[PDB]
Order: C-alpha cells, then structure tokens, then sequence
C-alpha cells in the first residue's frame, strides 16, 4: 500500500526522520498545515527543521491557491 | 454477439465525454470512416475529441472495429495505449537527467516529461516526451506539487522514474487559461 500523502510529503523535504513523532501526535498532512512555529515548538522540533517544515507548508498552500502556469523544470 | 460491442461502446462514450454535442461529432466520425475506409482521417478526427487523458481508452475501444488491414497505421497514428509501466534509474553525468518535466497537484494533472535532450541519459534508458512520470523513489506522487516532486527528485544521489505512456502534454501557458491537452508531436513547437 502507498505512503500517505503526509509520508511523501516528508519525504520529498528531507524530513523524513519526523513521520515517527507526527503519526504518534496523530498529525496527517492536513493537521501539519494547521501547525504554527510554536505549535511545532510544543512537540520539540527544533529552530532548523521548523523553518524547513514551515517553508514547504508554505509554498504548498501558496500554489494550491495560485497555481500560475504550467512551467518545464529541466533536470 | 455484435449489441454486445455497441452497447459496451454507447456507455464508455456516455461516461467519459461530458458534452453532447461532442458525442455526436465521435459518432459521426466513425460513422463518415465507417463510409469512407479512410482510418488516416479516422485518427486524425478521433484526436480532436480524444483530447484528455482520461478519454484515451476510446482508442482501444474503438479498435477491434478497425479491420485489420488498417490495423498498423491506426497503430502508427494513435499514442501508444500500452499500460505497461517502464521503471528507471538515472544518476546524478556532467549534463544531468536530460530530461524537462511539467504538471503537478496544483494543476489538478500528472507529471509529464515535456522535453527529452537527445542522446542524453533520459534517453539512453528509454524515457519519452508524453510519458506520464507516475512513481519517483518508490513513491506515488499524486499529492506533490510540482515544486516538492523536483525536490523528491533531488533527494539522493540516483532517481528511480517510473513511467506509464500517455502521449499527451498539458498545456496552459499563463494562469488565466484552463488547462488543457496536445499531442506530442504537436507540442514540441
Ligand atoms: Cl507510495
């Protein structure tokens, strides 16, 4: 069975190594974009990863809002 | 055994084209072919119907239809229908993946290779423009946004892709414009 869409989210950021402590928190990806700075704060995640998590939130609530066009990324 | 086919065919038509006026213009196609034998032109109207990926299979269901003596060139002009999945390992080669990608979640559509570099390490392996990247890593990517699947992509040293063969590229080129379809061999313009 798949990964949730939390798992690949984290995945995707490096952040992978906090799927253990948000599943025991019961935080699916839809309660992660509820979290603020000190709500990641209360679960001791520290200055560096919380502003890594946070700036991903954020520029996924931004393009869902505004997706703009669609654009080629070379790799 | 043949109202069998007729009726499998008025359904899949009924659900996966929206708007009448559309159906009546497939069954007039097929219905001028049907006349004429001319499959070059029953392709080349079909494509401007079958414009969605989610439309595509009519393809398959209108080709036991064809007979068999236009059964190759229908295959030469339809996009490859095969479901099969190709799976890839491409590594981190001074002129990279070789390849140039578009969609994503906040365009409400896949993940398409739009531009393949020819010669490069994409296609050493295989890759093509139209293949829908379906699963990076091991993992779907149906709830990435464009800019996370580039990030997943650069996680590790190597990338595994794997590919389902679409033949079709999403096209809106600023935010104003509903998304829409081309095939490949138009788009590359
Ligand atoms: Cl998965």
């Amino acid at each position: 069975v798949d990964a949730t869409p939390l798992e690949v989210f984290l995945q995707s950021q490096h952040l992978e190594e906090f799927l253990p402590i948000f599943m025991r928190e019961q935080i699916d990806l839809e309660a992660l974009l509820l979290c603020s700075d000190e709500d990641l704060q209360n679960i001791h995640m520290q200055l560096g990863p919380r502003k890594k998590v946070l700036s991903a939130i954020d520029k996924r609530k931004q393009v869902l809002q505004q997706p703009g066009q669609l654009v080629d990324t070379s790799l | 055994m043949d109202r069998k086919v007729a009726r499998e065919f008025r359904h899949k038509v009924d659900f996966l084209i929206e708007n009448d006026a559309e159906k009546d213009y497939l069954y007039d196609v097929l219905r001028m072919y049907h006349q004429t034998m001319d499959v070059a032109v029953l392709v080349g109207d079909l494509k401007l119907v079958i414009n969605e990926p989610s439309r595509l299979p009519l393809f398959d269901a209108i080709r036991p239809l064809i007979p068999l003596k236009h059964q190759v060139e229908y295959d030469q002009l339809t996009p490859r229908r095969s479901r099969k999945l190709k799976e890839v390992r491409l590594d981190r080669h001074p002129e990279g993946l070789g390849l140039s990608v578009r969609g994503g979640l906040e365009f409400g559509c896949g993940l398409f290779i739009s531009h393949l570099i020819k010669g490069g390490q994409a296609d050493s392996v295989g890759l093509q423009v139209g293949d829908e990247i379906v699963r990076i890593n091991g993992y779907s990517i149906s709830s990435c946004t464009h800019e996370e699947v580039i990030n997943l992509i650069r996680t590790k040293k190597t990338v595994s892709i794997k590919v389902r063969h679409i033949g079709l590229i999403p096209v809106k080129s600023s935010p104003d414009e509903p998304l829409t379809w081309q095939y490949v061999d138009q788009f590359v313009s």
